[PDB]
């Protein structure tokens, strides 16, 4: 388990990591999170009193280096750091012994709902979305929008079903009634390669939609559960994994969002009219249960 | 109402727009096969495609070997009519090419915005007026040219005849929509109207008779008495108390 450790904490913020969250406050010591699973992705988020001001904060995968939050009080953030000398780190996670005050991180030995609403997002997944920099770990706050939104960026891949990349000339009704020449040849065989980046964008655009309100999110997010359930033809690995993927992220999203983070249209389409509409077993099972208002 | 809609009055400003009405594209008369169960026989089609400015009527003919080795023709004959609307859009010169596209079933929106991808800035819109387009097989000299067709084909007609030589678009257009209206509302009716002084003669080369300027105002007074009875028995009220505004949402078929 890793330790992001926190060099300072100055001031007041209320603190996400994953999908848990605490508070610190006006001069309350604070030394950072422990115990937290490595796993392969996390986010740790920031807001501050002003209700007014953004949420920011910094996706990061802790088996690529040693990461810790220092506030910068220039900019006026907390800003994630690596510290690439392992020494200097220790020291950094061990400085003042039974005098820090940490927040450990949940145990989760049989909650492995993270890892389920992360699977396929691993950090160059984000990257593509979110322009590298000189860092290891990438920033996003609730400001950004997508570029399809902007029409500090959200560069998802623009899915839009009346255009020529969706439609082929001579096979309008063909591709338009069935999007599986979009989906297969376009997005995966094209654009993302294979099915896991597919997933993984798709995860992100859930991800970012709960996590930093952006709607354009949650449209991506519906544009790609869409496109495959609208397909006649979807490779077996990915309609087998798709009910489980949708369903972590049913479970998971607040229930008070759901109103504006749930789209009435596109899963009545999806469970009720679509091709794939048999591979959504369980999905359907807890959108019944948990939403029956959208149905 | 229509009288009252920016979209209805922009039909006759300059830009160069066409209505499209499928619903007189897939056509059947009814049977029973072996099996007992309804059989239908798909009979010649047609798009109707008006500019409703110039009159010019572009008449697709379907002819039933479109249908041929085809399946779930009630959906097949949306994207064949964009098909078709389509290509006639790209047998014109470029600036003869409509500004935009008016269907008046919003079924239609879908498969002709497909089509027309190549075409980003032709606008493909719906209308809230039910106009009465299906009403063109009541014209004899179109459904006469429609079931002669041995094969697919294309035939120009200027629905209004000569009447642009003495009256307006939104004029022409009107006198239009107030024949199909009343021939949609009874056929037989409208004709007794149209034919009831058989020296006024539909020309060889028109759709409708040589009625002079007087007597076009009594024949569209009879229409419109014809088409508003109809409403008024379906509501139970006097034509007299309809106002002008109610008169044109009845015939231009305002939702």
């Amino acid at each position: 388990m890793n330790t992001v450790p926190f060099t300072s904490a100055p001031i007041e913020v209320t603190i996400g990591i994953d999908q848990y969250s605490f508070n610190v406050k006006e001069n309350q010591p604070f030394h950072g999170i422990k115990d937290i699973p490595i796993g392969h992705v996390h986010v740790i988020h920031f807001q501050h009193a002003d209700n007014s001001s953004m949420r920011y904060g910094y996706w990061f995968d802790c088996r690529m280096g040693n990461f810790y939050i220092q506030y910068d009080p220039k900019d006026g953030l907390y800003k994630m750091m690596e510290e690439r000398d392992g020494a200097k780190f220790e020291n950094i996670v061990h400085n003042f012994k039974e005098r820090q005050m940490m927040v450990s991180y949940p145990k989760i030995d049989e909650d492995d709902t993270w890892y389920n609403l992360t699977e396929f997002v691993q950090m160059d997944k984000i990257r593509k979305i979110v322009r590298k920099d000189e860092n290891q770990f990438s920033y996003v706050d609730s400001s950004m929008t997508t570029v399809q939104e902007n029409e500090h960026s959200l560069n998802y891949t623009v899915i839009n079903f009346k255009s020529r990349e969706a439609i082929r000339p001579g096979h309008e009704m063909e591709d338009f009634l069935d999007k599986s020449y979009y989906l297969n040849t376009v997005m995966l065989q094209g654009i993302f390669k294979n099915s896991s980046n597919y997933f993984g964008e798709l995860q992100f655009a859930f991800l970012n939609a709960m996590f930093f309100g952006n709607y354009g999110s949650s449209l991506q997010w519906h544009a790609m559960i869409e496109l495959i359930c609208s397909s006649a033809t979807v490779p077996k690995h990915m309609l087998d994994k798709l009910d489980e993927i949708l369903y972590y992220q049913i479970k998971t999203l607040p229930e008070q969002y759901s109103d504006i983070l749930l789209n009435e249209r596109v899963w009545n389409i999806c469970l009720y009219s679509s091709f794939q509409k048999n591979s959504l077993h369980n999905t359907e099972k807890i959108m019944e249960n948990k939403y029956p208002e959208l149905l | 109402g229509a009288m009252n809609s920016s979209n209805y009055a922009e039909l006759f400003n300059n830009d160069i727009k066409l209505f499209v009405d499928d619903t007189n594209v897939y056509r059947v008369t009814v049977h029973k096969t072996f099996e007992g169960n309804v059989a239908t026989k798909a009979i010649n089609g047609c798009i109707f495609t008006l500019n409703p400015k110039t009159g010019h009527l572009f008449l697709k003919i379907i002819h039933t070997s479109v249908w041929a080795g085809q399946k779930r023709l009630s959906q097949l004959a949306k994207w064949k009519t964009a098909e078709e609307v389509s290509a006639l859009v790209r047998s014109l010169p470029k600036e003869e090419q409509p500004k935009q596209i008016i269907v008046t079933r919003k079924a239609m929106l879908d498969p002709l915005e497909v089509h027309m991808l190549d075409f980003p800035n032709i606008a493909i819109r719906p209308t809230e007026l039910r106009l009465p387009f299906s009403a063109a097989m009541s014209i004899d000299k179109l459904s006469d040219v429609v079931m002669k067709a041995t094969e697919p084909q294309m035939v120009l007609f200027n629905i209004y005849d000569d009447w642009l030589d003495r009256i307006s678009s939104y004029t022409a257009f009107s006198r239009l929509t107030l024949l199909l209206r009343a021939l949609k509302t009874n056929e037989e009716s409208a004709k007794m109207i149209l034919l009831s002084d058989p020296t006024i003669t539909i020309k060889s080369y028109h759709l409708w008779p040589s009625f002079t300027d007087e007597q076009w105002i009594t024949i569209e007074s009879q229409m419109r008495d014809l088409i508003l009875t109809e409403y008024g028995r379906k509501y139970n009220v006097n034509i007299s108390a309809l106002t002008q505004t109610e008169i044109k949402d009845i015939i231009l078929g305002q939702n």
